[PDB]
């Protein structure tokens, strides 16, 4: 539901992030794709942690 | 000296008066179940077309 979600982002006005320390144990975090390059390296998006 | 009023022209302009008056008055429709106009929750584009 894409229309939602953009109407409520655009209504709250903000785009502040506070960091939180989940636990998350016994697998891999980060990952990257080709798709997504930064700089030269390859990526991934920055809010959002692809576990493997 | 003296003075004194006229009946018929004050009679008329109340009656006129009283018909606008009648004519506005106590007149009213029924409305009985109708959509929510107030929100706890945010939820998207339903509600937003709700309110608009
Ligand atoms: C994370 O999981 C480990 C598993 O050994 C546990 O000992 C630890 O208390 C957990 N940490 C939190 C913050 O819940
Ligand atoms: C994932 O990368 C972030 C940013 O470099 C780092 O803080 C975090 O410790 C990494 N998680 C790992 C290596 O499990």
């Amino acid at each position: 539901d894409y229309a939602s979600l953009r109407s409520l982002v655009a209504s709250s006005g903000t785009l502040e992030f506070k960091n939180e320390s989940f636990n998350w144990t016994g697998v891999k975090q980060n990952g990257t794709s080709s798709a997504c390059i930064r700089g030269s390296s390859s990526s991934f998006f920055s809010r959002l942690n692809w576990l493997t | 000296r003296g003075q004194a009023a006229d009946l018929k022209s004050t009679q008329a302009a109340i009656d006129q008066i009283n018909g606008i008056l009648n004519r506005l008055i106590g007149k009213t429709n029924e409305k009985f179940h109708q959509i929510e106009k107030e929100f706890s929750e945010v939820e998207g584009r339903v509600q937003d077309l709700e309110k608009y």
